[PDB]
């Protein structure tokens, strides 16, 4: 992950460079086969482009400084190092489904434009995106 | 001075010792034992309703020219029906309300048994000794559905006169007595002066005393035989587990009650039902795009459209395409009505059954279920076809193909996927019983094994692998939430928490509590094992 | 105040959970990390419902 | 100048199957980060995943 | 739990006053299309639904808010007496129909 | 004892975060280039007089501050209380609640002019912005209340901290969002 | 074990619990009577043959299936090796034991081996 | 056809739509003058001036606002005619195949005059001889009486009838009431 950080740097001072070149070559180049002016949108995605490459490299970087050397980011570790627990990872859900249908309604009423439908779709969302986030956190039934 | 009351009423009908045994009474507590409540209730404000209805409304035929409150109206000749609910809604202060109450309540009665008729099929209540109340209750769906269909035949509007048109028309196509049923019925040619006078009375008086009497011996029926359970905890089928009427039951009917109650007067201002005022008198000659009847009589008219051109010419007679469509409604209806006996036929079992069944451990059953659901929602959307195609750009051709070729597709497709899943969610609580709970906990072993930590339900062994408990027709928690290892360990409100010395104390007798209540189910299987083993 | 469900660590070179620094690899599980599974059947409190039908 | 319904379905079908996408490669991305086997460094890792991550 | 209880009380209270209000008060007479004061028309009924609605609901819910907070936690088991009768009385009603028709 | 692993769930929603300011990037694409185009003619200037801007600033406040309110309910979180949580995150709903209708009132409040969405560019591409920005806001509360919800279902443990921790991630996106976007509309004009 | 009314509980698992599978004829039964419907719906009113060719498509995967249904047909096992594949009854030595523990695969790894794998050739035996 | 926007045609289907407008009135106008020249059949409607009448086709005896005498007589012919094809409320209604009778909430007066005058793709020809020119306006006036009036009690689920009805209680309805019954009772 230490290495992972550093790689970013790449892509962002190249995405960074070339947003500098198309601006300054599309606003004093004259062609013949195109009008001067600049281009508005390749220059737009050019640097946001390097935005979010630059966001997660910086994050990582600043994330990276604070962690311990790691069995997975050492040469010669034992396999014996990562005997405690990893994570929690959940072992099923019905909602993930059900959350994918309901993007669907919505879809489908905004094709067909249908107020109900754009409603319903919506409500519908919000129901599933919240039994997938209280799904281990429902309580034992208080008879 | 309540005692002197008390003692007066006992002095007169000895009472003391015959409603003891009706405040004690215990009644499984499940949510889905409350859907017959929403159809009582709802038929309540039926009657209630209905009857303020009674007090503005002229069931006539007679043409006036009308002069009402409804200025856009003004001057057309229509029948008294037509023009007396116009003034329900145009003169009468709160009469609109009332009006969209009662329709509002008639949709509700209807699904209400609907749901609770499929919750008595899926839960396998139909079974001995129960299937008097399987039959009084279709009849009692059917007789509903008649109920509703003439009450909104009564305004004697275009949209409803066109649903006359179609009964009448429906009823003098019939092979041999088509023609001198309609004339015993309508009292002659439709349309006829008798004919909402024939429809107001057994709307008011025939039908909902009929209902009323069915609905009566229903409960009195459900009263007598306590009721039926799901195989929990200690349940067994020679015992009841529940609340008592009071003072649990009693007031938790109330509140459900009055909750269905305000939420149909919420609706009856809120959203619009039956605008009579925008479609005109009954017209022979003029008729509207659609024209559907309600949601309950669209399987009916949806049976109509997707029969194909089958007539019959005989020497000199003709069987009408229409026929074979009253065929196949009398089949279905014959389906549903005679079910337990089938049942009984091809299973076998003649038990005397006062556990319930979940609907995954009968998959044939619950298949059939989806099936004939299909079948029924089939019917429903292709009688109503017409509206989909328009607002969802799908050709009117196409529907009524969807409708022919779907009553046999669908259903097929229906019960083999129900099925799968039947028994697919039958594997998942194996797996719990054999495994235990997924804890979703993974870590890693010395070794490199990644394993997830698995939670028991039972004893086990000394070599991991826990001897898996067989299925007991209950419930097996698959998360471990359910066990309450996610309970909140704070005592307060939402800004503030309670003092240490109160928050401590609350929760040892919640932990005292809770371990004694699983004791008593403990006991009671003990007690129920010994008690079968005589 | 610290909640009761607050894993037992020393305030000192040491926190259980910041903005991007963890303890484990992965999501912390929801029932406690400092929590042992499994535990006995007794503590669960499920009651296996002896049924017999007929 | 494209009156039909059609459209926009496929407009809203390509919307859709572009989020399963994202959703796709949040957690591509993720598991090379945080979930490694003791001894996998990133220049251990093979082309396929490397692919997978770029 | 009892300010939970009283929310919901006071709320019907306030509910039921204002269906009175609007039914007796609020203007309830037919007006057409280009008629001032359509809109005040259009809403008696609206405000009626609201209004019955906010009383009864309310007051379901103040009611089922009691029960799950203050009347205690109970299980009962009552034993089923169902099935055949007893043979006693069995073959003690049959013998008293062929008695009678004998 | 235990080694100092990256946050798996803070990872997963910086690298959800990055996706999402390339949303803002095509909608941004857009305004420039229409940009461009009415200010070739000289008809941007007639466009932008419907604009606010004394009142696109007191509502901006109220979203900067809600971030600040947001942080110290973080603050709270990377501590056991679950009351400095439960409070901090409800006055921050309260406060992005009144962005929200504030925002509406300006949807309402600028149909009375002449600025619609079918009315012109300008319209088109101020609504387009702004509306899906909106959206985002909206979604920002509601995650606010299910976290709320969480904290008074579940037991406070640093599972539930860092479901809380995440969020407030997202909510400083969508304000940092909103900071970029209202310099570009009323600042630069 | 303890097969219920000729439905085995190792395929269903709540075999006495209720109503659990059919018999092989009424499915056929039901899926020729469909046919029939499917075939019957070629007479009436209607000019078209799209329909026509969406009846004769769906009869035609129907009478496939129920013909599948009927004569039940099985395949062999594919009986061959492929590559570096072992024949059935081949036990497979655990590897990462074997590192572990030198033990079998690697058990005959001599000093040059050993320095190979960072292993000092001293801690023999 | 061309105001409307449902010229010029882009594919060939079941029926036409309305889109967006391609061209402005003035332009409109010129190219029904163009066309007008190679042999004329209906015209524009026009009142006093030579402007096009638009809120003055609003009914027979129209003045400032529409005569609730006119809106009578224009909803039983509009019943008689047009109620079959359209809605009650002129809420659209389907036809063969993939065809199907527009909501008529789009049009203007002048847009449904010539509509009527004109006959556009399976719509019949209406001429003034059949639907006299008080006929037609008593028609316009029941369709934009209809359209523009809120309902006196609810929100209208779209005037479709008992097929929407059913479906906010059959799906929605019984929805709610559900929750509430899962609410008070138990889960075992
Ligand atoms: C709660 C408090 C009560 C509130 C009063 C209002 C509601 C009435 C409630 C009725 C239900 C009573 C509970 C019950 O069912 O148990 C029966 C219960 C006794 O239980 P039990 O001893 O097991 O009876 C069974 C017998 O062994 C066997 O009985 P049997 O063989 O002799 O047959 C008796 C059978 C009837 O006979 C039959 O079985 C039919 C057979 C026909 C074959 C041909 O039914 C009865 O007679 C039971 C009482 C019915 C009375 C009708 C209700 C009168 C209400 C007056 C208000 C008017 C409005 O009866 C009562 O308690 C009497 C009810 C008292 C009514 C007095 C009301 C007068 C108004 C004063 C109000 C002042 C304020
Ligand atoms: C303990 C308790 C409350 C139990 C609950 C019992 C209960 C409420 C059961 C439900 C009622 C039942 C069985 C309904 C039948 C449902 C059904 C099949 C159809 C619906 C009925 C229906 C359509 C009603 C509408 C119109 C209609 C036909 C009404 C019936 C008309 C008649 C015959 C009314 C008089 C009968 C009546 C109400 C009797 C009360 C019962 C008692 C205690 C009678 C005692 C009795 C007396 C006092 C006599 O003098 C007498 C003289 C000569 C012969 C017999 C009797 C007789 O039985
Ligand atoms: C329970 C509730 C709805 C509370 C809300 C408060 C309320 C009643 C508000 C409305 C106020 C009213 C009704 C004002 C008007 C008063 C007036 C002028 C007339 C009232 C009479 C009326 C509306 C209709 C005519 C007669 C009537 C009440 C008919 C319907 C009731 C019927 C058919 C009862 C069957 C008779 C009988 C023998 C019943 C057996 C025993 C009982 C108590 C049955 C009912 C019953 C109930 C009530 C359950 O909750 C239940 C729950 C779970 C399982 C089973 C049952 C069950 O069987
Ligand atoms: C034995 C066993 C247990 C199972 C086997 C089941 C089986 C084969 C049973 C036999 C079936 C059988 C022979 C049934 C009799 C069929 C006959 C002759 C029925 C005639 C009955 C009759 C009078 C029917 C009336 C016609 C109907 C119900 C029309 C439907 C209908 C009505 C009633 C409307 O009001 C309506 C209003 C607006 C739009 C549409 C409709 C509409 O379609
Ligand atoms: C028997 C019914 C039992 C009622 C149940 C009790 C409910 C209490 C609340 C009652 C609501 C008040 C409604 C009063 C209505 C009102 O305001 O009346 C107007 C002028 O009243 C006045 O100033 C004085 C009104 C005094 C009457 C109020 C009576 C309530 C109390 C005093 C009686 C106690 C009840 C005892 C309970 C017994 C229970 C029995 C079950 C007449 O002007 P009008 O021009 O004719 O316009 C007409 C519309 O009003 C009209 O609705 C109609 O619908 C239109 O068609 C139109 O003609
Ligand atoms: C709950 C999930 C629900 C999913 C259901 C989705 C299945 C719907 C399939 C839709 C197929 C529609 C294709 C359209 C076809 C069409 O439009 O043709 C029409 C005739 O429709 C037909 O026969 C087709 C009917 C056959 C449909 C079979 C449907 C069975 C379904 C239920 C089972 C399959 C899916 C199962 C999914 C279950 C999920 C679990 C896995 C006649 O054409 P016509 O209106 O006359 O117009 C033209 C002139 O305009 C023009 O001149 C031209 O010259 C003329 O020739 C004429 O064509
Ligand atoms: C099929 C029978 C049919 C009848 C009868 C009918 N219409 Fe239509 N109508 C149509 C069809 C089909 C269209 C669409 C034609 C098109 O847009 O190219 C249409 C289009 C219209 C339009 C253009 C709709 C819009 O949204 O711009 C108006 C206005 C209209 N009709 C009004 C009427 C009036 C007013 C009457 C009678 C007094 C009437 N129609 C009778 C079928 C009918
Ligand atoms: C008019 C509508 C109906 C009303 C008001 C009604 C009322 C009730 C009530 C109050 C109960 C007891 C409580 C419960 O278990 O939910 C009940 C039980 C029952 N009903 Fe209904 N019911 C209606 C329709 C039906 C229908 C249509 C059927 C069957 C097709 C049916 C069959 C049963 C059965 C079998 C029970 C027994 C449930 C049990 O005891 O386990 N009912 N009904
Ligand atoms: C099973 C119970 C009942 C059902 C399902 C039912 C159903 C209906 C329906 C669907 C309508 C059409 C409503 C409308 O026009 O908006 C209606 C109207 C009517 N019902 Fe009922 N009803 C029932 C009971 C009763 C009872 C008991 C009475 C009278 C004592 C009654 C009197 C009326 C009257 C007078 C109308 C006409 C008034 C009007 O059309 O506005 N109903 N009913
Ligand atoms: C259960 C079976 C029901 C039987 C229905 C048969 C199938 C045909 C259905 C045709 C659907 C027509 C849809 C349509 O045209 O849409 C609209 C017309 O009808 C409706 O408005 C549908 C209302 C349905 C209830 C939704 C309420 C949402 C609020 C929920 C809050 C709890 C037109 O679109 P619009 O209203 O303008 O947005
Ligand atoms: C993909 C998620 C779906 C989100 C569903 C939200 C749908 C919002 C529709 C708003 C329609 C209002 C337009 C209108 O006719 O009013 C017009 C004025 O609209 C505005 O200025 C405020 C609109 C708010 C902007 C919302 C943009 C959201 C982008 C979603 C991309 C689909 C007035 O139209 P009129 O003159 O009456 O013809
Ligand atoms: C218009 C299209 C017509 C469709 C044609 C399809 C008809 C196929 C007929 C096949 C007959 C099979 C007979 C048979 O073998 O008996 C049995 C079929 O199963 C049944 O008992 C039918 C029960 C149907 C009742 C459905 C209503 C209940 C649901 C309501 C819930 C609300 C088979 O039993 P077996 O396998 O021999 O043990």
């Amino acid at each position: 992950m230490k290495s992972s950080a550093k790689l970013m740097y790449g892509p962002t001072v190249f995405m960074a460079a070339m947003a500098v070149i198309y601006i300054f070559a599309t606003m004093h180049v004259s062609d013949g086969g195109s009008v001067k002016g600049v281009e508005w949108v390749g220059s737009v995605a050019l640097v946001l482009s390097a935005g979010l490459t630059l966001m997660l490299g910086v994050y990582l970087h600043f994330t990276e400084v604070r962690v311990d050397v790691l069995p997975e980011d050492w040469e010669e570790a034992e396999v014996a190092d990562k005997a405690g627990t990893l994570g929690f990872f959940s072992p099923s859900s019905i909602w993930p489904a059900a959350m994918s249908g309901a993007v669907g309604f919505l879809a489908f009423g905004v094709v067909y434009f249908h107020y109900w439908m754009i409603a319903v779709g919506l409500m519908l969302l919000i129901f599933t995106i919240t039994k997938l986030n209280l799904q281990y956190g429902v309580p034992k039934e208080k008879h | 001075s309540l005692a002197t009351v008390g003692n007066n009423l006992d002095s007169r009908y000895t009472m003391a010792s015959g409603i003891r045994r009706q405040i004690n009474k215990v009644f499984p507590t499940h949510w889905s034992f409350m859907l017959g409540e929403i159809a009582l209730y709802s038929f309540i404000v039926l009657l209630l309703t209905g009857v303020y209805l009674t007090l503005f409304f002229d069931p006539s035929i007679t043409k006036v020219i009308y002069d009402g409150g409804y200025l856009p109206l003004n001057g057309v000749e229509m029948s008294r029906a037509y023009a007396t609910a116009l003034d329900i809604s145009f003169e009468v202060r709160g009469g609109l309300f009332i009006r969209q109450m009662h329709h509002w309540a008639a949709l509700l009665f209807v699904v209400s048994m609907l749901v609770h008729m499929l919750r008595i099929f899926f839960t396998g209540a139909f079974r001995r000794p129960r299937e008097a109340n399987w039959i009084i209750g279709v009849v009692l769906i059917i007789l509903g559905m008649a109920e509703g269909f003439m009450g909104y035949s009564l305004p004697d509007d275009l949209l409803s006169g066109v649903g006359l048109r179609i009964m009448s028309a429906i009823i003098v196509g019939l092979p041999i007595i088509g023609t001198w049923m309609h004339w015993l019925i309508f009292g002659g040619d439709f349309p006829s002066d008798l004919m909402l006078d024939r429809f107001y009375i057994a709307h008011v008086l025939i039908i909902p005393a009929i209902l009323l009497g069915l609905i009566a011996a229903h409960l009195a029926l459900v009263w007598y035989q306590k009721h039926t359970q799901f195989p929990g905890a200690g349940r067994t089928e020679n015992n009841v587990i529940g609340i008592r009427i009071m003072p649990l039951f009693a007031v938790k009917a109330v509140a459900f009650g009055l909750i269905v109650f305000g939420f149909l007067a919420l609706l009856a201002g809120v959203t619009t039902i039956n605008a009579i005022w925008n479609l005109g008198p009954y017209n022979p000659s003029q008729v509207s795009a659609g024209s559907q009847p309600d949601v309950y009589m669209l399987w009916t008219d949806g049976a109509a459209r997707v029969m194909p051109a089958w007539e019959l010419y005989l020497g000199n007679y003709t069987i009408p395409a229409v026929f074979w469509v009253a065929v196949m409604l009398g089949i279905l209806v014959v389906l549903l009505v005679t079910y337990p006996f089938i049942e009984r036929k091809f299973t076998g079992d003649d038990a005397h059954h006062n556990l319930l069944q979940r609907p995954r451990d009968v998959p044939v059953r619950t298949s059939l279920g989806v099936m004939a659901l299909v079948f029924y929602i089939l019917l429903t959307v292709s009688g109503g076809n017409d509206v989909y195609a328009m607002q969802f750009h799908v050709s009117l051709n196409a529907m009524t193909w969807i409708g022919r070729i779907g009553l046999i597709v669908g259903p097929a497709i229906a019960y083999f996927i129900t099925y799968r899943l039947c028994i697919g969610l039958q594997r998942s609580d194996r797996e719990v019983l054999e495994h235990g709970i997924e804890t979703g906990i993974i870590k890693q072993m010395p070794n490199g094994a990644f394993i997830e930590v698995h939670q028991p339900l039972g004893p086990v062994d000394d070599h991991g692998h826990p001897i898996p408990l067989p299925y007991a027709g209950a419930a097996v928690p698959k998360q471990m939430n359910q066990l309450g290892y996610a309970e909140v360990e704070t005592r307060g409100g939402f800004f503030g928490p309670d003092p240490e010395d109160i928050r401590a104390k609350a929760k040892e007798i919640e932990h005292a509590n809770h371990i004694e209540e699983a004791n008593t189910l403990r006991a009671l299987n003990e007690a129920n094992i010994e008690r079968d083993k005589n | 105040f610290v909640d009761p469900a607050w894993p037992e660590h020393n305030p000192a070179d040491g926190h259980v959970v910041t903005e991007l620094i963890s303890k484990v690899a992965g999501a912390s599980s929801p029932w406690g990390d400092d929590k042992e599974f499994p535990v006995s059947a007794e503590e669960t409190g499920y009651v296996h419902p002896y049924t017999r039908i007929n | 100048h494209s009156p039909g319904l059609g459209s926009d379905m496929w407009i809203v079908g390509v919307g859709a199957t572009g989020i399963g996408s994202v959703a796709s490669a949040i957690n591509m991305l993720t598991t090379i980060l945080c979930l490694r086997a003791p001894g996998m460094t990133m220049f251990r890792m093979p082309i396929f995943t490397w692919n997978i991550f770029v | 739990a009892a300010r939970a209880v009283t929310f919901w009380l006071v709320l019907g209270i306030i509910g039921g006053l204002g269906f009175l209000a609007t039914y007796i008060f609020w203007p309830w007479e037919y007006k057409a299309h280009g008629d001032e004061g359509l809109l005040a028309y259009t809403l008696y009924t609206p405000m009626l639904g609201i209004t019955s609605g906010l009383c009864i609901l309310s007051l379901g819910f103040a009611v089922v808010l009691y029960v799950k907070k203050f009347i205690p936690e109970e299980i009962a088991v009552q034993r089923r007496h169902d099935g055949p009768s007893e043979e006693v009385d069995r073959r003690t009603i049959v013998a008293l129909l062929n008695d009678s028709w004998q | 004892a235990a080694l100092n692993r990256p946050n798996m769930v803070s990872v997963g929603t910086i690298v959800f975060l990055s996706q999402e300011l390339m949303f803002f990037a095509g909608l941004f694409a857009m305004y420039f280039v229409s940009r461009a185009n009415g200010l070739a003619n000289g008809s941007w200037g007639e466009q932008t007089d419907h604009l606010n801007v004394p009142y696109a600033l007191l509502i901006t406040v109220i979203l900067v501050s809600s971030s600040v309110t947001c942080q110290f309910g973080v603050f709270a979180a990377e501590r056991g209380d679950v009351y400095g949580l439960r409070k901090w995150f409800l006055v921050t709903i309260i406060l992005g609640s009144i962005f929200v209708i504030g925002q509406g009132y300006e949807y309402i409040t600028l149909v009375g002019h002449g600025l619609t969405i079918q009315s012109s560019v300008y319209g088109s591409a101020f609504f387009i912005t702004t509306g899906f920005h909106a959206l985002h806001v909206i979604a920002g509360v509601m995650a606010f209340v299910v976290v709320l919800m969480r904290i008074h279902k579940s037991k406070f443990t640093p599972a539930q901290a860092t479901a809380a921790m995440v969020v407030s991630y997202y909510w400083h996106f969508v304000d940092v969002v909103w900071i970029g976007l209202f310099i570009t509309i009323y600042f630069i004009q | 074990p303890e097969i219920y009314r000729g439905v085995s509980t190792l395929d269903e698992p709540s075999a006495a619990w209720g109503w659990h599978g059919l018999k092989r004829n009424t499915i056929q039964l039901a899926g020729w009577i469909s046919v029939l419907f499917m075939l019957g719906y070629n007479f009436g009113n209607h000019k078209g043959h799209v329909e026509t060719i969406w009846l004769l498509v769906i009869t035609a995967l129907l009478v496939i299936g129920l013909l599948i249904h009927l004569f039940e047909p099985k395949l062999s096992q594919v009986r061959t090796i492929t590559s570096r594949n072992k024949p059935v009854g081949h036990v497979e030595p655990d590897w990462t034991y074997d590192q572990a523990t030198l033990t079998g695969t690697w058990g005959n790894l001599t000093d040059s081996q050993l320095r190979s794998v960072n292993i000092e050739p001293s801690r023999v035996a | 056809q061309v105001h409307s926007g449902r010229m010029p045609i882009l594919r060939n289907e079941a029926q036409a739509e309305r889109k967006a407008p391609r061209y402005t009135e003035a332009q409109t106008l010129a190219i029904a003058a163009y066309v007008a020249a190679n042999g004329g059949g209906p015209g524009l409607v026009y009142n006093e001036d030579g402007t096009l009448a638009m809120e003055e086709l609003r009914g027979e005896n129209y003045d400032g606002q529409i005569t609730s005498a006119d809106v009578a007589r224009g909803g039983d012919l509009f019943r008689l005619n047009c109620a079959s094809c359209h809605n009650f409320t002129g809420r659209g209604g389907a036809l063969s195949s993939g065809k199907y009778a527009p909501n008529l909430d789009a049009a203007n007066e002048q847009e449904i005059y010539q509509a009527m005058l004109t006959g556009p793709q399976n719509m019949p020809k209406f001429s003034d001889r059949q639907l006299s020119a008080d006929e037609k306006k008593d028609i316009i006036a029941f369709i934009k009486s209809t359209k523009e009036t809120p309902s006196p009690g609810g929100y209208s689920l779209g005037s479709l009838g008992p097929v929407a009805e059913g479906l906010f209680m059959w799906v929605f309805g019984i929805l709610v009431l559900v929750a509430a019954a899962m609410w008070i009772g138990s889960r075992s």
